[PDB]
């Protein structure tokens, strides 16, 4: 109805088909769908070199879907449970039919698995799409899981999204010294780096991918002959400065010599470094200037794809003119600009791996074919020998698991991509998803690309930063920001040939002409001539805006340079925007009664020029407006809503207005791990740190973006009555006097689970198979606290407080006690060195579930729900929704806490010392809309850039009997009379984080220095406790007291007075050294075993062994 | 998961008052007035019902 | 001899002993949840 409601109810309109996570699933859907067939187009067709041509030919490779549909879970259909318990993996075989060009003519077209696709959970092939929260029972899973993460041997592995810069694009930087035209192109294959440079005082050369040295450009232009060097100079430019500056290079070339192509190019014919592959050029003895020019078809190595070299000529001649930035000292082009950074995404990496694994398998098939010639049999290519099937399985799973997309064709052995979903709630289950990870940033500690550039207002969150090392380097793609995969360049080629974009083979170096705006970059691909940018661009927009070409094809019109791009390639961010129609937003204030109830079915606001999709570039053209209320009549697009730069994990604060930026960074880190209700699965599943609560409460000052997450059905923190009050010296630096009698009445339980996995192996020769079962059953504890609490069968114990290093499970462990060769005969399982699985911490767990989850191999797991209800104590972690992370200072009893007049006494207590220097005024308000929303029954909103102001809330508090300001009138329990100054109150929403003081119980009894690795108890694997590393002993030695330092030395790890010297003596006895008992060479010197290990390990690597003593006395 | 029997900071008994609202949200008072016909005249128990998520039903949907 | 093998997918019990991997009667269903036991565990009710 109003002017406003339309633009704030476009959210459930687009958040269904392409929303907040669904870019992951969209990309991988396409990559299952068609791009695998695309890679199939790289058919075999070469395999029979020494053969009567028995080529294979993939008829149609689909992900289990050539002629088939139900091949999408080919382990006898299996849910994600039966993949998160049995630890199995999703699997759909990438089946295919093959077209033997067989000389025995049996063209066999059986559907052959080629491996297995690890299907992204909830893709358009999984069994969890198009199903209701009732159908989500037989599949054991929530309806509202994020979805989009893989199944890696029972471990949820998401794929972080990288930020790799654009291909096909010049990068004309400006060093403090000189200009750099570095066109780092590609062909989906390799990082080819055909960079130009302003090398030596006006001297231009090409650090090509290979070429042995720096090649003067004018000779390069000769290599694509434009030999009339007049044409070189006129093409580069026509003004004074350009001609003069370029002059030196032509002068140097001519002074060398001016020849055509058949000479002066042997000057580069032999000067080529890809000549380094003399052995890689076995046939075609034809190798010199003319022949690296024959192989100069690949000396494209750039987007422009011609055989007559005029395209590469003009590319170099716009390179050479956009490196001389007309005295390129004032002109600067910056790297970190999200029109340049194009997101390669989980699916894209999987597409690289599709390509490379099919090509690797085809290469090994080719090798087998090229060795099988002596075989006079039919199985030169047959399916039976074609038997790497289901081993692309291992490649894919290794890639997704180890995080290694190890490659050869693409020049990247990337490690560090895939991670495990931090299922501490569903808040961090999303925050883990929808995360973008940075890239090279040449010196990552050079903080240029660390501050948030203004160049993605919208598309990346402002406040989602993990303070520390990954600040500004791991990024939450946190909202409405839709994403593009790829297009077809054809139906822009047609509109270029039509719309007034000439063919560049009709003109020469007129291209310094200001009417002739002549960037036409169809995705880097070459260029288009014709003038009239301000008509081509505008009619192209107003043609896609009316049902034609797909609304993603952004086009920038910059005037500093003659920039008119057509970027229709992948990695592009996006956003929706309301079309202003240059006078008034085209939603007409009455689309609501279509935006909500009946029709305009939806996304049909994209087929009507009503709301449209931008990029970064097109945002660099347009002129947006925040609200309608302040449109000024020159605006091209309109903001749907302000609150979607603050995104899914970051739009959890109430009133994120008023906080600082640091405070919202703190909160949007803390809120992730905070103990919460994982959802609906919880009990049916098994997983490590299921940090539940037991009595959680919905937020109560909520945000319109808390609803949209659906994760306000699953709130992560208790909703706590709270004062603002200073009790007695324990509160002080963000500490909390949480009263007992609310810990008692259940405020903030925990249900810390953990997980023991008795991976009961099997072995080839000897067997674990039958050997299960302790229960010796002696007298004391049937038998003993070794095997006291297991069961009849020693496996399970669903409900018994198994305590402090009892047995959770044991197994006699005969693994290889029989030697696999003809070894000892007697070890037919009397040789069990039993390996107990026992450990625990200093409190009782309670075995709650026992699992015999056994995959197809009998490799018995024992999954176990070791639940430990560690309710809080002095030291536990709180957060606040405002990066206000206090800790329980005291724990007071009920009767001492202040009571207002009604009878309310705090649960939590803060002191008003976290606010005035952090300035979270988003908390003095949350306690207004709590106490005003409950005292009235309401359920309030403070939403980013909207909310509910202070005046209406104040009047609500008035109506149910309190201040405008909600400041109660408290008397003090301790003494029994009114506090002198009033006391803030009302509901807060305290989250209860992980990282308590019970998971952090650690201490060390003794540390010696061992002999095995000759180490003290360093860090973990020996005990918990300390680790005096670099800065720690740096402080230790920096004291200023002599034998305080001496004591630290004498007690460091060990000070054994072993006997060793130089004069016929070594590391041996003292009284009578069997090494050398000369009886005059007894030393008994204090020394840690580390120096002795140095002695040993340097015996192999010879070095001067000085050894001597001196008198302590006079 | 289930209803706190006591208002963590009040004392009042609560768990007796969840199968009345699911019968007083269909007499269709405003929540603020389904929680005045049952006694809750303070902050506390208003939180302890208005804010709680009965995961009991949805969890038990597939318990076995 | 005990029957401690429920199946969240076949609500029935086998305890077919070792060298018989899991199979819940007539199916794979290798997702045994094992029954609780009959010891009178004591809880501080606090």
């Amino acid at each position: 109805i109003p002017t406003v409601e339309e633009k704030w109810r476009l959210l459930p309109a687009f958040l269904k088909v392409k929303g907040l996570v669904k870019q992951h699933i969209d990309s991988f859907n396409y990559f299952i769908n068609v791009e695998i067939k695309k890679i199939m187009k790289a058919n075999e067709k070469v395999t029979s070199d020494a053969d009567p041509m028995w080529y294979l030919k993939y008829l149609n490779i689909y992900v289990g879907l050539p002629d088939v549909e139900e091949s999408f879970n080919v382990t006898r259909p299996v849910s994600p449970h039966e993949c998160r318990l049995r630890d199995m993996t999703y699997s759909a075989p990438i089946t295919v039919d093959i077209e033997y060009t067989r000389g025995s003519q049996r063209i066999i077209r059986n559907a052959l698995p080629i491996g297995r696709m690890p299907i992204m959970l909830r893709s358009s092939n999984c069994v969890l799409t198009g199903k209701t929260p009732a159908e989500f029972a037989k599949l054991n899973e929530c309806p509202l899981d994020p979805g989009g993460y893989f199944i890696v041997k029972g471990v949820e592995k998401v794929i972080l999204i990288q930020e790799q810069l654009s291909k096909n694009r010049i990068i004309v930087e400006a060093d403090r010294k000189g200009a750099v035209g570095a066109s780092v192109t590609s062909s989906t294959h390799e990082k080819k780096s055909r960079t130009n440079m302003a090398v030596k005082q006006g001297r231009f050369y090409l650090r090509h991918n290979t070429l042995s040295e720096d090649i003067p450009i004018v000779i390069i232009f000769k290599a694509m002959g434009v030999e009339s060097d007049q044409e070189i100079v006129q093409m580069i430019g026509t003004e004074e400065h350009v001609m003069a500056a370029f002059g030196p290079s032509l002068e140097e070339c001519q002074k060398a010599q001016i020849f055509t192509q058949m000479q002066a190019l042997k000057y580069i014919g032999n000067k080529v470094r890809r000549q380094r592959m003399w052995g890689g050029g076995p046939k075609k003895t034809k190798i010199e200037e003319a022949r690296e020019l024959l192989a100069s078809t690949i000396l494209t190595h750039v987007p422009v794809k011609e055989f007559n070299f005029r395209a590469k000529c003009i590319y170099t001649a716009v390179m050479v003119r956009r490196v001389i930035l007309a005295q390129g000292d004032n002109k600067v082009d910056d790297r970190d600009y999200y029109g340049n950074k194009r997101l390669e995404l989980a699916g894209q990496l999987l597409s690289l791996l599709f390509e490379d694994l099919f090509k690797k398998f085809n290469s090994e098939m080719k090798k087998i074919a090229d060795q099988v010639i002596p075989k006079q049999r039919a199985a030169q290519f047959d399916v039976v020998k074609h038997m790497r099937q289901d081993q692309i399985t291992n490649g894919m799973v290794n890639a997704i698991s180890t995080g290694n997309w190890s490659l050869k064709r693409f020049k990247m052995d990337r490690q560090g991509v895939t991670q495990v979903l931090s299922r501490l709630s569903y808040i961090s289950a999303l925050g883990m998803m929808t995360r973008i990870s940075s890239q090279f940033e040449k010196t990552r500690k050079v903080s240029g690309p660390r501050s948030l550039q203004p160049s993605q207002w919208g598309m990346l969150c402002p406040s989602d930063t993990p303070e520390g090392e990954a600040c500004g380097l791991v990024k939450n793609l946190a909202l409405m920001t839709h994403i593009t995969t790829d297009m077809e360049d054809g139906p822009i080629v047609k509109l270029a040939s039509n719309l007034g974009v000439e063919d560049v083979n009709l003109l020469c170096g007129e291209e310094l002409s200001y009417p002739n705006v002549f960037l036409v970059f169809l995705n880097g691909n070459i260029l288009g001539v014709i003038r009239d940018h301000k008509k081509l661009v505008n009619t192209f927009r107003l043609m896609r805006r009316a049902g034609y070409i797909n609304e993603f094809v952004s086009i920038s019109t910059n005037l500093t340079d003659r920039c008119v791009y057509i970027s229709s390639d992948g990695g592009r961010l996006c956003r929706p925007y309301i079309i202003v129609k240059k006078q008034k937003p085209a939603v007409t204030n009455k689309h609501m009664e279509e935006l909500a109830q009946g029709y305009r079915n939806f996304e049909d606001f994209l087929h009507e020029s009503l709301v449209e999709y931008l990029d970064v570039n097109e945002e660099n053209d347009c002129n947006i407006a925040l609200y309608e209320h302040t449109i000024n009549k020159d605006t091209t697009h309109l903001e749907i809503e302000p609150f979607t730069l603050l995104g899914v994990c970051a739009g959890l604060i109430p009133y994120p207005h008023h906080n600082q930026s640091p405070r919202n960074t703190y909160q949007c880190a803390m809120g992730k791990q905070a103990m919460g209700t994982i959802g609906y699965n919880q009990r049916n599943r098994i997983d490590t740190l299921m940090y539940l609560l037991a009595y959680p409460q919905k937020p109560m000052v909520k945000t319109k973006t808390i609803e949209l997450i659906e994760f306000e059905k699953l709130p992560a923190g208790q909703n706590a009555t709270v004062a603002v009050m200073s009790y007695s010296g324990y509160d002080i630096e963000d500490a909390l006097v949480l009263n007992k009698a609310s810990l008692d009445r259940g405020f903030g339980r925990c249900l810390v689970y953990k997980n023991a996995k008795c991976t009961l192996k099997r072995y080839t020769n000897q067997t674990f198979d039958k050997v299960m079962g302790p229960m010796l059953d002696a007298a004391t504890r049937k038998p003993i606290w070794r095997h006291e609490i297991l069961d009849a069968d020693g496996i399970c114990s669903p409900g018994e407080k198994v305590e402090n290093k009892q047995v959770l499970v044991n197994k006699s462990m005969p693994t290889v006690t029989q030697i696999p060769l003809e070894g000892s005969n007697v070890p037919q399982q009397p040789q069990y060195k039993d390996v107990p699985i026992t450990y625990k911490g200093a409190t009782d767990s309670y075995i709650e579930k026992v699992m015999i989850s056994s995959n197809a191999e009998d490799a018995f797991l024992i999954k176990m729900l070791l639940r430990q209800t560690r309710r809080p104590e002095i030291g536990d972690k709180f957060s606040s929704r405002h990066g206000q992370k206090g800790v329980c200072g005291l724990i007071v009893p009920q009767e001492d806490m202040p009571f207002c007049d009604s009878g309310i006494c705090p649960d939590i207590i803060m002191n008003p010392h976290g606010f005035p220097s952090r300035m979270t005024v988003g908390k003095l308000i949350e306690l207004l809309a709590g106490k005003a929303g409950v005292l009235d029954g309401r359920f309030h909103y403070g939403t980013a850039f909207g909310g509910s102001k202070v005046k209406d809330v104040c009047e609500d508090l008035v109506r149910h009997g309190y201040n405008y300001l909600g400041k109660d009138y408290v008397t003090s329990g301790i003494t029994g009379e009114p506090l002198e100054a009033y006391i803030y109150f009302g509901p807060v929403y305290y989250q209860k984080l992980k990282h308590m003081v019970l998971d952090k119980m650690h201490a060390r009894a003794r540390g010696p220095r061992a002999v095995l690795t000759r180490q003290p108890t360093e860090g973990r694997s020996r005990d918990g406790g300390l680790r005096l590393g670099e800065m720690e002993r740096d402080c230790l030695i920096g004291y200023g007291a002599s034998m305080l330092l001496l004591e630290r030395l004498m007690i460091s790890s060990d000070a054994f007075e072993v006997d060793v010297c130089g004069q016929c003596g070594l590391l041996g006895y003292s009284g009578w050294c069997h090494y050398c008992k000369s009886s005059c060479h007894v030393s008994s010197l204090r020394i840690p075993y580390a120096c002795k290990l140095l002695f040993q390990e340097l015996q192999s690597m010879n070095i001067i062994p000085r050894l001597k003593l001196s008198k302590y006395n006079e | 998961m289930i209803i706190p029997v006591r208002c963590f900071t009040c004392g009042k008994i609560v768990g007796n008052k969840w199968e009345a609202y699911l019968g007083l949200l269909q007499a269709e008072y405003t929540e603020g007035d389904a929680l005045d016909a049952l006694g809750l005249k303070r902050y506390c128990c208003r939180r302890m019902l208005l804010a709680h998520v009965d995961l009991i039903e949805k969890l038990l949907n597939y318990a076995p | 001899q005990p029957m401690i093998y429920i199946c969240g997918e076949c609500h029935t019990e086998n305890e077919i002993k070792s060298r018989d991997p899991i199979r819940c009667r007539e199916c794979g269903y290798r997702i045994m949840y094992k029954k609780r036991t009959k010891r009178l565990v004591v809880f501080d009710a606090r």
